[PDB]
RNA sequence: GCAGUCAAGCGUUCAUAGCGACAUUGCUUUUUGAUUCUUCGAUGUCGGCUCUUCCUAUCAUACCGAAGCAGAAUUCGGUAAGCGUUGGAUUGUUCACCCACUAAUAGGGAACGUGAGCUGGGUUUAGACCGUCGUGAGACAGGUUAGUUUUACCCUACUGAUGAAUGUUACCGCAAUAGUAAUUGAACUUAGUACGAGAGGAACAGUUCAUUCGGAUAAUUGGUUUUUGCGGCUGUCUGAUCAGGCAUUGCCGCGAAGCUACCAUCCGCUGGAUUAUGGCUGAACGCCUCUAAGUCAGAAUCCAUGCUAGAACGCGGUGAUUUC
RNA sequence: GUGAACAGCCUCUAGUUGAUAGAAUAAUGUAGAUAAGGGAAGUCGGCAAAAUAGAUCCGUAACUUCGGGAUAAGGAUUGGC
């Protein structure tokens, strides 16, 4: 549904609403996203539009250094820490909360990312695949 | 059968069970099945506790 | 004064009302189209909710993103006797609806049904059918008269078969009965189909063979009279509120002065004779067998029954029909199984199914291994003997 | 005066399915007609061939 | 507020693609007036939360027509209300105005729906402060602050539950009818093609998934824990140990069965007749023409196959029918 | 007795077992709880609920009427033998 879900997530089971500090995982700079949206989401009453791996986001980061906050850029989030399912029986769950800012389509904005990577963000986001680190 | 060894007990489950975990130095874990789950990650240590096979490696019953 | 946030309606206009059901079998509601052309054989059948378990699984989904890999997936084993026909009936044809005509029956039928028609056993003369199981002793016009009844007249014909409660081990030891109708061709030879399978045997490999999907019509199982926000699914309120909070509190305007007929509201849940569609059996294997839950690419020699046992049921020593998913009903029901209502080329049906592997663990505790025999070859030795 | 009664199975055998099994008049009635028995004794007669003919109940003070 | 006929004009020269001067005819009460008919021996009056149904004066989706439409983006209409129509900061807000998501964030009605459903922030109480006006008591549609929300067991409506009468009773049933439900998007390929001078840049089938809702299920993860199942601990009590009471269910660790979660999994089918619309044949009107006779294809429309109750006054088939 | 204690918890000496009871575990309730992943996004308002507590050691700002703020904020130890 998203603009440049290029492929296609699956069903994996969704847990950030909108509102969560979730620090980056980046050399960009600014430490915590705060999270805002969801591209191509639910539309019910009173419902948050929750959040799962691999699309985007359009969170704003909070504190860093300051010529990146009081601004809204699209960022790509890698961790989750809430207990999903693969098809493949076997299944995470992380500690942390990842998060990217890459912020046209999904090109990185920083040049390194650090610690572990999700399975299901390497075919979706190729960007991400060419200078990752070590994907689980 | 996806052939399986614990990574916390030694025992064996066929895969559809047990929570596969990982952490910030990207070092997988794989659990047996929640029994090791909830008893592992408050800080406990696997090499003093019977139930598990390492206890009896480290004593050396039933070998 | 209108809604002033437009959403969705909660529950679904086309399942109420939703009362308690009037039979404990399903009522089989519906049949496939009968193709004249193709041989005489059997549609619906009667099956016992038994198994419910994973099985992993090949991906054959060719052009897909996860083509060669494993999916763990349950697998719903409905275990069943053989069944055991004991006549046929055939409706007549008029403009007011499947009017029943005639009824033919087995001149010695077993123990294991004169028990369904007589409410009371222990008390009971058992005086049933014996007058006319006195019709078979004269040349043969006892039948075929009536045979001929069914014959001359009765477009559409069924027949009415009771399973055998004997070999399936729970604690009723009285057999339902019901009809499947005939999907052959000739009426003639549809009931001379069933002129010779009285009171014998048919198993599952008449119809039901590999790859062939189902759906299954069943009875959905109750709680009781459970309440508003979990009948309907409807919403809660927020903390602050007096007077209840597992309730709905506008139900309608000032006109009508009624309550609207659509509005959720408590009552009853469960039940019902609900009806699923479109599942796939993946797998038949054979009654008077043992170690039959291996497979290709496993090699172990084992039985299909869970370790020790199910819960709440049992064993299986029978032949047996997988069901992907998820069937209606809990464990000991009457679940039946319907042929395809319509030729299904969806491209994830009809694509041809290899089990990697099946599972037996302990399906009662937190199970930990397969055969049983090794798990005293991992352990070692105890106290006891084993 | 059977509104709001709780109903139970054991009204099938005569007819409606309302009952209750009243306590302080059973022992009243049954109290009583064996007094009625006592009666007809009296009366030079037998204890089978009799029935109640008839009851009545009404308001007191 | 919405919609028409009329047409000097704009629109590169062309009134009507779109808009429309000066006039002119109406329609709905979604606002405000005017009137005081109905209640002053009392209709619980603002807004918000919960939730059903309806009208289209259509925002999106289906299917078509028109353009100063080459595509893409758009505007203008035509049938249609079946389906969707949000998350937020501020305010008590209706409307207000911004950030963000989207196929879009359309307009309303149902005693200005909804207080024996809530909330009581606004309001007109009784407390208090302040500015203005008065000699004052006080006024102010001026600002701010704290301020009890009562009863259903009656009738009807609804959702479920039973149930006498019929020869008795037990199975097998069949349909009168009544309700009906699935809906939208993304990506790959089509394809950097058609269309384009370029700049840009589609679609139908075909594959794979996803969003919202609905129906079931408990293998699997998670939740739940009085199974007080097992284990440990604190204080006290049984002369000590074991074995256990006593903490409103002592606390803590795990967890069996059970129940449920788009926090878990599976499933949600086709056929006909049609609207707009585009035609064939064909006149009246020798040619002309989708219509007047016939007519062919056609939508998410309607009705059927399917799914659900089965009329306790719709009915059938088949048993066994009290030796005394 | 634990303890700081006349607090909370448990028992002895004295007093009672007095509150209409029996069967079942549906809704809605009254009370008491628990919840993963998100942390106020709910509402007029963090209203209710949760965290924090006890002692012991260290460290502690703006401001000031120098008396306070101040246990400011914030870390660390706690058993049995």
């Amino acid at each position: 549904s998203g603009n440049g879900a290029q492929g296609t997530k699956f069903r994996i089971s969704l847990g950030l609403p909108v509102g969560a500090i979730m620090n980056c995982a980046d050399n960009s700079g600014a430490r915590n996203l705060y999270i805002i949206a969801v591209k191509g989401s639910g539309s019910r009453l009173n419902r948050l539009p929750a959040a799962s791996l691999g699309d985007m986001v359009m969170a704003t980061v909070k504190k860093g250094k300051p010529e990146l906050r009081k601004k809204v850029m699209p960022a790509i989030v890698v961790r989750q820490a809430k207990s999903w399912r693969r098809r493949d029986g076997v299944f995470l769950y992380f500690e942390d909360n990842a998060g990217v800012i890459a912020n046209p389509k999904g090109e990185m904005k920083g040049s390194a990312i650090t610690g572990p990577v999700g399975k299901e963000c390497a075919d979706l986001w190729p960007r991400v695949a060419s200078n990752s680190g070590v994907v689980v | 059968m996806k052939v399986e060894i614990d990574s916390f007990s030694g025992a064996k489950i066929y895969p559809g069970r047990g929570t596969l975990f990982v952490r910030g130095d990207s070092k997988i874990f794989r659990f047996q099945n929640s029994k090791s789950a909830s008893l592992f990650k408050q800080r406990k240590n696997p090499r003093r506790i019977a139930w598990t096979v390492l206890f009896r490696k480290h004593h050396k019953k039933g070998i | 004064s209108h809604r002033k946030y437009e959403a969705p309606r909660h529950g679904h206009l086309g399942f109420l009302p939703r009362k308690r059901a009037a039979s404990i079998r399903a009522r089989v509601k519906a049949f496939p189209k009968d193709d004249r052309s193709k041989p005489v054989a059997l549609t619906s059948f009667l099956g016992y909710k038994a198994g419910m378990t994973t099985i992993v699984r090949d991906l054959d989904r060719p052009g897909s993103k996860f083509h060669k890999r494993e999916v763990v997936e349950a697998v719903t084993v409905v275990d069943t006797p053989p069944v055991v026909v004991v006549g046929v009936v055939g409706y007549v044809e008029t403009p007011r609806g499947l009017r029943s005509l005639t009824t033919v029956w087995a001149e010695h039928l077993s123990d294991e049904v004169k028990r369904r028609f007589y409410k009371n056993w222990y008390k009971s003369k058992k005086k049933a059918f014996t007058k006319y199981s006195a019709k078979y002793a004269q040349d043969g016009a006892g039948i075929e008269r009536e045979l001929a009844r069914i014959k001359k007249y009765a477009s559409v014909v069924r027949v009415l078969v009771h399973t055998q409660i004997r070999k399936t081990p729970l604690a009723q030891k009285k057999a339902h009965l019901a009809e499947i109708q005939l999907n052959g061709g000739s009426i003639s030879e549809k009931v001379d189909w069933a002129r010779e399978h009285f009171e014998k045997t048919v198993a599952v490999d008449s119809v039901f063979e590999q790859n062939e999907m189902i759906d299954a019509i069943a009875v959905t199982k109750g709680h009781g009279f459970e309440g508003v926000t979990h009948r309907w699914g409807t919403k809660k309120l927020p903390r602050k509120t007096h007077r209840g909070l597992r309730k709905v509190a506008c139900i309608g305007a000032w006109h009508p002065a009624h309550v609207m007929w659509s509005v959720a509201r408590a009552g009853q849940r469960g039940y019902h004779s609900r009806t699923s569609i479109n599942h796939k059996i993946y797998r038949v294997g054979k009654g008077d067998d043992e170690a039959n839950g291996a497979t290709s690419f496993d090699r172990t020699k084992k039985t299909i029954t869970p370790m020790g046992g199910f819960v709440h049921y049992g064993e299986i020593k029978n032949d047996f029909i997988m069901v992907k998913g998820c069937i209606p009903g809990n464990r000991k029901r009457i679940v039946t199984l319907r042929k395809s209502l319509y030729t299904n080329t969806s491209r994830k049906a009809l694509e041809e199914v290899s089990l990697k592997w099946i599972d037996t663990a302990s399906k009662f505790g937190k199970g930990r291994f397969q055969t049983p025999a090794e798990k005293h070859a991992f352990m070692g030795t105890l106290k006891k003997d084993l | 005066f059977n509104s709001s009664i709780g109903r139970t199975a054991q009204g099938k055998e005569f007819g409606v399915t309302k009952a209750r099994w009243p306590a302080k008049s059973v022992k009243f009635v049954q109290g009583l007609l064996q007094n009625a028995a006592a009666n007809a004794e009296a009366k030079g007669l037998d204890a089978t061939k009799l029935y109640v003919s008839h009851i009545q109940v009404n308001q007191a003070p």
